[PDB]
């Protein structure tokens, strides 16, 4: 039942100093901390992506790289979740990760996932996959996509675990992507072990019931993380609340 | 220290005292989401031998007592493990096994074995890692009429591979003729009935094996035995094992609020300082035991051989007893006198041999 | 013929030799020298072929 509904266009735009997260487990107060990490470089170049879909294969599959910066100043409702993997057919592993309004599923199995995938609202995963077999993970956990709101996850595949962190940031008119320091927590390290180099983001679509679906749009940011230093600021309570990036210009560099 | 039988008059730094560590305390998460072996050892039905039931076991601990004490097991063999370091062993996959054979062919169920069961309905490899659990169940599997709904493959045309099952209803054709998928003289239905009945021979009687195997891969182990949450003891020196973070150190009362995400705590020189309790989310406040430069004032062999000795930096009450700002002078008796320096002691007071004097 | 002991309370030290027959008890129940459940013999042969 794999149809194709969703184009997308995109624009460049500035990442500013987002994409910050916590880089382990440690409790840190009233230090700075020089780390080396898997980091979304400031003021780069961050992919704008509009998904319309109106009542051909114009939704391609983005790479995953060193991991994923993403960002949504969407409602909860319309991005559901999102797909990893390498050929996204049933000869691989996958993982896929779909919200709704009670809880997450986060699942790793063999999916023979479709070119266009999107969850339909009951709610049915026939046009997200066609098959799902020698399914070896399982984890259901409370959303992390609940309810001018911006949240912002990155995503790593590191030594395989699937580290994600996120962070629930409000924003008024001022430009999706903010100003200002917000450190991403880290929210769910996955035992997953598998190769991830694609990825791509489900949206959701009410039937028409009246042109099956009814039209809709929804905006992301994607940005790439790269293997930089990073000199983070502990605060008396141990939240990161600022931080300089030893690579971008001189003044930081003397900095770190 | 100084690789001599002859000491000069002076101070010396010789040893270092230290306040020992008195108990273990190894800290680890609540016991919970155990892996569900009370569905598998116990089933209301159980399952054809040629027709095996599979359950993958993940994500999940292992407690493997309850398997231990489920019933009186005609065999518990472990191949390639043994029995009691499993709890101790983490292991990736565990795939459990169940199916009901005759008593005869429970020793078919073993590496390197061969007959109908093994041949044709489960086979095990060479190299297995896993035990074989069997035990009787007369009461749960037999009928005076005869239960018939236990089956296994007598006919196969070729021998099973490890871990293979084969649901195949196919009559088994011996000779050269067709069968044509009718019975029919020299072929034979693969699928036979186990006729299972309380007064047959111990030999024949149903018995429910479920083999249990254990699996390692290059993903994260996620399947292993029970953490022992033990006690813990504050306010005094004991060994810490807190999720697998070790070390040696009091653990006193924490004021310093942890974000929800946060285990441990680190100083500006990278040392802990702090951890969170897996047993009960309360932060305490690690603080290494007490040490202290143990120091020996002496004078000349020559004269005497009376002793002094100077804790650096320990308080008087951790360790002719007397305070100093450099630390605790047990040997020396504090005279209000003032005289010049013989032997330094630190802040302001020297000591002297006359016993052995302190004084500014 | 051939056998070796699998099971012991504790590991062994350099150039040191064990060849107590006695009964390993394996679980929380004692098992009294009398072999059944949760009670094992320590010394298992090969199966040399
Ligand atoms: C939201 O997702 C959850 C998790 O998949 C759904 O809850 C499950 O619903 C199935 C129905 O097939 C039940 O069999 C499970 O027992 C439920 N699991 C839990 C943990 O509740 C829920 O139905 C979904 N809601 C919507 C509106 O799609
Ligand atoms: C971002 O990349 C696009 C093409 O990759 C380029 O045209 C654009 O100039 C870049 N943005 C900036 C601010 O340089
Ligand atoms: C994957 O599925 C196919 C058929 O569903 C099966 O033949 C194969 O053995 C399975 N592999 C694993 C690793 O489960
Ligand atoms: C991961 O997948 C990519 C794309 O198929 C492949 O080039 C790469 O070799 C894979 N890595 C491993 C470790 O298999
Ligand atoms: C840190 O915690 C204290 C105590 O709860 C609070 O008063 C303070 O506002 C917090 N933030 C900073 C930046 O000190
Ligand atoms: C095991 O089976 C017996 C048989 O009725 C039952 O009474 C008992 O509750 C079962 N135990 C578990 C843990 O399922
Ligand atoms: C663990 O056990 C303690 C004591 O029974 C209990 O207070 C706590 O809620 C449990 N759960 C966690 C996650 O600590």
């Amino acid at each position: 039942q794999c149809v194709n509904l969703i184009t997308r266009t995109q624009s460049y735009t500035n990442s500013f100093t987002r994409g910050v997260y916590y880089p382990d487990k440690v409790f840190r107060s009233s230090v700075l901390h020089s780390t080396q990490d898997l980091f979304l470089p400031f003021f780069s170049n961050v992919t704008w992506f509009h998904a319309i879909h109106v009542s051909r294969f114009d939704n391609p599959a983005l790479p995953f790289n060193d991991g994923v910066y993403f960002a949504s100043t969407e409602k909860s409702n319309i991005i559901r979740g999102w797909i990893f993997g390498t050929t996204l057919d049933s000869k691989t592993q996958s993982l896929l990760i779909v919200n709704n309004a009670t809880n997450v599923v986060i699942k790793v199995c063999e999916f023979q996932f479709c070119n266009d995938p999107f969850l339909d609202v009951m709610e049915s995963e026939f046009r997200v996959y066609s098959s799902a077999n020698n399914c070896t993970f399982e984890y259901v956990s409370q959303p992390f996509l609940m309810d001018k709101n911006l949240r912002e996850f990155v995503f790593k595949n590191i030594d395989g675990y699937f580290k994600i962190y996120s962070k629930h940031t409000p924003i008024n008119l001022e430009r999706d992507l903010p100003q200002g320091f917000s450190a991403l927590e880290p929210l769910v390290d996955l035992p997953i072990g598998i190769n991830i180099t694609r990825f791509q983001t489900l949206l959701a679509l009410h039937r028409s019931y009246l042109s099956g679906w009814t039209a809709g749009a929804a905006a992301y940011y994607v940005g790439y993380l790269q293997p930089r230093t990073f000199l983070l600021k502990y605060n008396e309570n141990g939240t990161i609340t600022d931080a300089v990036d030893c690579a971008l210009d001189p003044l930081s560099e003397t900095k770190c | 220290t100084l690789k001599s039988f002859t000491v000069e008059k002076g101070i010396y730094q010789t040893s270092n005292f230290r306040v020992q560590p008195t108990e273990s305390i190894v800290r680890f998460p609540n016991i919970t989401n155990l892996c569900p072996f009370h569905e598998v050892f116990n089933a209301t039905t159980f399952a054809s031998v040629y027709a095996w039931n599979r359950k993958r076991i993940s994500n999940c601990v292992a407690d493997y007592s309850v398997i231990y004490n489920f019933a009186p097991f005609f065999a518990f063999k472990c191949y390639g493990v043994s029995p009691t370091k499993l709890n101790d062993l983490c292991f990736t996959n565990v795939y459990a096994d169940s199916f009901v054979i005759r008593g005869n062919e429970v020793s078919q169920i073993a590496p390197g074995q061969t007959g109908n069961i093994a041949d044709y309905n489960y086979k095990l490899p060479d190299d297995f890692t896993g035990c074989v659990i069997a035990w009787n169940s007369n009461k749960l599997d037999s009928k005076p009429s005869g239960n018939y709904n236990y089956l296994y493959r007598l006919f196969r045309k070729s021998k099973l591979k490890p871990f293979e099952r084969d649901i195949s209803t196919e009559i088994y054709q011996a000779g050269n003729k067709p069968c044509n998928g009718v019975a029919g003289p020299n072929c034979y239905s693969p699928l036979q009935s186990y006729g299972f009945r309380p007064t047959y021979g111990v030999g024949h009687q149903p018995y429910r094996v479920v083999v249990l195997s254990f699996e390692l891969l290059h993903a994260p182990a996620t399947v292993c035995g029970p953490k022992k949450s033990t006690n813990l003891v504050k306010n005094k020196c004991v060994n810490f094992n807190f999720n697998g973070l070790t070390g040696t150190g009091v653990l006193t009362e924490s004021n310093k609020k942890f974000l929800p995400f946060q285990q441990f705590g680190r100083d500006i020189a990278d040392t802990t300082d702090a951890v969170r309790d897996p047993q009960t989310l309360e932060i305490l406040d690690i603080t290494p035991c007490s040490f202290g430069g143990v120091s020996v004032i002496t004078p000349g062999t020559n004269t005497s051989n009376q002793v002094a000795v100077l804790y650096q930096g320990v308080n008087c009450t951790e360790v002719n007893v007397f305070q100093t700002r450099a630390g605790c002078l047990i040997g020396a008796e504090y005279v209000n006198n003032s005289y010049e320096c013989d032997i330094p002691i630190g802040a302001g007071i020297c000591a002297s041999y006359q016993s052995i004097i302190a004084y500014t």
